[PDB]
């Protein structure tokens, strides 16, 4: 794994093609597309032979527009992950570590949990959302960066769960929103997730209970991720676990529906 | 062939067009270079090959020896022992060559870039021993540094240097303060003894570095004279607005603390309210700067007291804390003896330390939740060591907010308001001063760059902030290993799909934000309150539905404009006349009579004065001087054209760039000339008039040209004007108006460069770098025909006046053209009576409407 980005990353990348072009190696330049210029230069001058070479590409379909000659002289694949809202808080939650107690793990816990419902909303454009928005981890960072120095200050046991609430609403997961009604939806989801209650019921299956005045950051983990591991998804998971009607979803389908019929009823005019 | 080539090899020679002695220039270079361009063959190629570095002598010894003419032969302090003998060597080496050798002109080329490298990094030496050097050019510094003993250069370039101001005042030669925008005085805690034989890097830092501690000296006897229970308004007209409103806000901030221990708000809240309405009675008879001084403390208590009263409200203790974490408060710091940050700000509970930078004394943006909001994600983002951002429609308030936060924090952002005119160098310059000051680079229209510009900067900024977020003093930039204080930062604007977003790179390390809908309602609500007015909130929330309702009912014309800056045109431009007019509702509807009205149409102005009789309720001698002179010109006074006339003098009273649209005929010409009569026979100052066509004159003659090979600059005759009037030998001038008016299209081209003037720095850009002030007696006037091909950006930052119909009937025309003849000419009485007679206008109309 190799990021392309700055000079050095440049430089980095340059190295680690010409090693493997000496003697072999797997390459992937990860987002290669938010240096063009450098790459409209360099690939060029590259490709328009060391046995067992092997390297790949990391563009965007919603990004700049790559050389032509450059991708008719290579293989193109595309893939599309599955939207498992599971899968993803598995993801994120082996990806980070855990340092304030146990209630600043609980806070990234439901943090994870909430981004993952966020951008599983992301995907169904007409209902979830008005837009395609892009959310991402960084933005994840800022949100736990946050909980931590909030939960740094005030030690106690009342948490000031509306004001994190507002600030993740508005000023966190708000910047990208220019409209009403997406604030006004991922408020609800702030009300829904971040209330802090007795227990906590984020879909009708698990209940996340709180954590009490005695427990140990390494076992109140173990009892956290045995809560996550007796999870079940259900097939109407797309509706059910981000609040949504069953008639939006099927709103969403005979959309998709009718957008691939009516494209294959125009290629069957030529 | 051969013979001609070897006949102008040797036929090498120069021409005296240069002044004193200077150097002899050669001429037509191309034919030169195209005669130049086996033993023989290489003789001749090598011939060539001197032929074009003659070519490039010539060209770097025209640039050099401009400026060593200029200010190296005439200059010592710039090269002072190293520079003198390498000066002095070059100089009589190339005089000795000018006077009457491939390696002698080799080593001439390494000479010049030898001294050129020094003297840029002499440059260099200048930006690291003080860095707020490196925003100026490499003439300019150069001058600088020769004004050494003079003392007095540096005040014209001060406002560039710094950025907030604008004078330095003197004594004896020795210095005790500097004057700000609006001529408040920055007085220094002790002088500074300027000794004969000093370098500008040592006092000026002294000089910076005694404001900072200035500042922070006055800032503590504020809080001490607070802390003492000494009332604001002797306290105001005593020491300098910045310490006022540090001690002002950190006495606010721990009072209400002290009160929010406990549940209660109705003493101080009260305290603020007495404190609030005493400040507008002072305010009430102080003189100018006094009252830009209580205006900006008003609008500060104004924010306080908004606060406290949103606070009062609150249900529970929980909501308390939840209102009071999301308003700006000022901390002090009272362990630490360093006196660089004894005080910092917090917002949602974050850390952000104070540099004790003067900001002069600016209009203060209001405050409104949307910009607290700002606040708080900017202050967010800076927490983390990353960089802010903001997109959204054109005008909603991004920079502004910006420059807001920079004089909240204490800091002069440098705005590069970029266009298609910046290069690459100015804005690399200006970056890594940014970069090195520690002071914000605020980025304006960050879409509106070409694509490379656009990769290249983002690049720059990608690689500045990966610096930050890493924590390393040094970053490799500009091909120099420029260092970072630890302070710095970058923020930027956008406005997208009118170009593109942020680039991914750009999109990884910040932030997104969008600000769309100002809260206008707050806004004029506060700017009515600091006014004097009786009923604010009414009045505010009346203009602004009315300007909603008016945007919602008129035609959408490409000239129409009724976001913000007008309704702040509109409250700025209140004020003189309510000084005659009084304060309520009368003064801002006759504002909106002179400034709104004659943008419209004629469909427009009917509605316009049907809503404003709806919404809101509803001088002789200017008159009656203008009806004389019009009589005397020969013209006759139709309602509507007499109308127009008026508002074109209500209009052209208070701004300074006037525009004139209509159809040919209309009349728009007679009448600016008749209100330059009326405005001749009234005030009694001369009036004279320039007639310009802008169209029929290309650039290069109405600005003038640089030449690439003579190295002279002609004066245009826009540029001649400028300066024959601002030199005013006549003297004429100073008691005389001048009027110059542009009667032709408006080329986008045309106005770019016209872009410094319909701005409000009054100054002209050119190529060259001289700069000349425009005076407030300079009045710009248009005369064109269709509004198609211009920005909307000229449309608001100059005014517009509309010519609906024809100002005058067609007898009026037959009249004055009878007039006319006559006076380019008892028989004359029956005649005329006879043609008059014959001019039968109940015939005359069926005639015309049968034509
Ligand atoms: N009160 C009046 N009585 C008679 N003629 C008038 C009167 N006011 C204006 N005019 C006529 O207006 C003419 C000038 O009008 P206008 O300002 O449109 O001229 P212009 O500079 O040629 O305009 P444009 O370039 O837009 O065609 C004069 O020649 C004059 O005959
Ligand atoms: N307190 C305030 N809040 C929001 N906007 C304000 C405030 N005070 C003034 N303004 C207006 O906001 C405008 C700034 O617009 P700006 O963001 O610079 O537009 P653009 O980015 O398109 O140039 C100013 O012209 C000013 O009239």
């Amino acid at each position: 794994i190799i990021p392309l980005g700055s000079i050095e990353n440049l430089n980095y990348a340059q190295e680690e093609i010409s090693k493997s072009k000496i003697e072999g190696g797997w390459i992937l330049l990860q987002n290669i597309q938010m240096s063009l210029s450098w790459v409209k230069t360099y690939l060029h001058k590259h490709v328009e032979e060391h046995e067992k070479f092997k390297m790949f590409m990391t563009c965007h379909l919603t990004g700049d527009k790559l050389p032509a000659p450059l991708l008719q002289r290579t293989d193109r694949v595309v893939y599309e992950d599955i939207p498992g809202i599971l899968d993803t808080v598995k993801d994120l939650w082996g990806s980070q570590f855990f340092i304030s107690g146990v209630w600043s793990v609980y806070c990234t816990f439901l943090l994870s949990w909430f981004h993952a419902l966020i951008t599983a909303r992301t995907r169904l454009v007409p209902h979830g959302f008005s837009k395609k928005y892009y959310f991402n981890d960084c933005d994840f960072q800022f949100a736990s960066v946050y909980l931590e120095n909030v939960l740094a200050t005030n030690s106690t046991n009342n948490i000031p769960w509306a004001q994190v609430r507002d600030h993740i609403a508005t000023i966190v997961y708000g910047g990208k929103i220019d409209e009403e009604k997406d604030l006004e939806v991922v408020a609800k989801l702030c009300a829904h997730v971040f209330c802090g209650s007795d227990n906590l019921q984020i879909v009708p299956g698990v209940r996340i209970p709180q954590p009490l005045l005695q427990q140990s950051e390494e076992e109140e983990r173990a009892r956290l991720t045995a809560i996550l591991s007796n999870t079940i998804e259900p097939a109407d998971s797309l509706s059910s676990w981000l609040q949504l009607p069953r008639e939006s979803i099927l709103d969403y389908e005979r959309l998709q529906a009718k957008e691939v019929a009516s494209s294959t009823e125009q290629l069957l005019q030529e | 062939s051969l013979n001609r080539i070897k006949k102008f090899w040797k036929e090498a020679q120069y021409e005296v067009i240069e002044h004193s002695s200077g150097l002899k220039l050669v001429r037509e270079w191309d034919v030169l270079e195209q005669a130049c361009k086996e033993q023989d063959c290489l003789d001749l190629e090598s011939k060539l090959t001197k032929l074009s570095e003659i070519q490039v002598n010539w060209v770097e010894v025209q640039f050099y020896w401009l400026d060593l003419y200029g200010i190296l032969g005439e200059n010592l302090d710039i090269q002072n022992t190293s520079k003198f003998k390498s000066l002095t060597s070059e100089y009589k080496m190339i005089t000795t060559r000018a006077f009457q050798f491939d390696t002698t002109l080799k080593l001439t080329i390494d000479s010049l870039k030898m001294i050129k490298s020094s003297l840029s990094t002499f440059l260099e030496r200048q930006r690291r021993q003080f860095p707020r050097f490196y925003f100026l050019g490499n003439d300019d510094l150069l001058k600088i540094i020769g004004s050494g003993k003079h003392h007095d250069q540096v005040s014209k370039f001060m406002k560039k240097m710094f950025g907030s101001i604008e004078s330095i005042i003197f004594f004896e030669d020795s210095i005790t303060g500097v004057r700000s925008v609006e001529g408040e005085v920055l007085n220094l805690n002790e002088k500074i003894e300027l000794k004969d034989s000093i370098q500008a890097q040592e006092w000026l830092n002294i000089l910076d570095t005694e404001i900072k501690l200035s500042v922070f000296t006055q800032f503590r006897d504020c809080l001490g004279q607070l802390k003492d229970g000494t009332d604001i308004e002797v306290v105001v007209s005593k020491y300098i607005f910045q310490a006022i409103l540090l001690s002002a806000q950190v006495m606010w901030t721990e009072l209400v603390e002290k009160c929010l221990q406990t549940n209660e708000f109705s003493k101080y809240w009260k305290e603020v309210d007495m404190k609030i309405k005493g400040l507008l009675d002072k305010l009430n008879k102080s003189s100018d700067n006094v009252k830009k001084k209580i205006e900006a403390l008003l609008v500060e208590y104004l924010h306080f007291n908004n606060v406290i009263g949103q606070l009062k409200n609150c249900s529970t203790k929980e909501e308390a804390r939840l209102l009071w974490a999301k308003v700006q408060k000022f901390y002090q710091k009272n362990d630490t003896l360093d006196d660089l940050n004894s005080v910092f700000i917090s917002q949602s509970g974050y850390l952000l330390q104070y540099k004790f930078e003067y900001i002069g004394i600016p209009e203060r943006l209001i405050y409104t939740p949307l910009l607290l909001v700002g606040f708080a994600t900017l202050t967010d983002s800076l927490h983390q060591k990353y960089g802010g951002c903001f997109f959204g429609p054109a005008g909603t308030g991004k920079t502004e907010t910006v420059k807001a936060f920079g004089q909240n924090l204490g800091r002069v952002v440098v705005v590069f308001n970029c266009d298609d005119s910046f290069d690459y160098q100015v804005l690399s310059r200006l970056l890594v001063g940014i970069t090195q000051i520690g002071a914000w680079g605020c980025f304006d229209e960050f879409n509106r760059l070409d694509e490379k510009v656009l990769s290249a900067v983002s690049a720059n900024i990608q690689q500045i902030q990966n610096g930050l977020q890493v924590g390393k003093s040094h970053i490799t930039l500009l091909e120099e290993e420029t260092p970072l204080s630890p302070h710095t930062a970058v923020f930027i604007t956008l406005n997208p799909g009118y170009r593109s977003e942020l680039p991914e790179n750009l999109k990884k390390s910040f932030r997104e934000f969008s600000m769309k809908s100002p809260q206008s309602g707050t806004i004029a609500e506060m700017i009515l309150q600091i006014m004097g007015f009786e009923d604010s909130k009414s009045l505010a929330s009346k203009i602004v539905h009315f300007l909603e309702l008016l945007s919602s009912k008129c035609s959408s014309m490409n000239h129409y404009h009724f976001g913000l800056r007008t309704l702040k045109g509109v409250l700025r431009n209140c004020s003189p006349l309510v000084s005659e007019f009084g304060e309520g509702e009368k003064t801002v509807v006759e504002s909106l009579k002179r400034v709104i009205l004659p943008s419209l149409g004629d469909t427009d102005e009917l509605v316009f004065k049907d809503e404003l009789s709806k919404i809101f309720d509803s001088s002789k001698a200017i008159v009656q001087c203008l009806k004389d002179a019009g009589q005397r010109s020969g013209f006759s006074m139709s309602e509507e054209f007499l109308k127009k006339c008026m508002q074109f003098y209500y209009m052209q009273k208070t701004q300074q760039a006037l525009i004139l649209v209509g159809k040919a005929g209309c009349g728009k010409t007679a009448t600016w000339k008749t209100v330059i009569d009326a405005m001749a026979i009234f005030d009694g100052h001369a009036n004279v008039v320039y007639v310009i066509d802008t169209k029929v004159l290309t650039k290069e003659s109405l600005y003038g040209s640089m030449l690439k090979a003579t190295l002279e600059w002609r004066d245009g005759l826009f540029t001649s004007i400028l300066r024959r009037v601002n030199d005013d030998i006549t003297g004429t001038f100073k008691n005389s108006r001048i009027w110059v008016v542009f009667d032709s299209d408006l080329d986008p081209e045309y106005v770019e460069a016209m872009n410094s003037v319909l701005d409000d720095n009054k100054i002209l850009t050119l190529p060259n770098g001289e700069r000349l002030p425009i005076p407030p007696n300079f009045r710009i006037l248009f005369e064109t025909d269709n509004l198609d091909h211009t920005t909307p950006a000229t449309i608001t930052r100059c005014g517009l006046l509309w010519f609906s119909t024809d100002v005058c009937s067609i007898s009026s025309k037959i009249d004055h053209l009878l007039n006319k003849s006559y006076e380019a000419l008892f028989e004359l009485d029956k005649l005329k009576d006879l043609i008059s007679d014959s001019f039968d206008m109940a015939s005359l109309t069926n005639i015309f409407t049968c034509s």
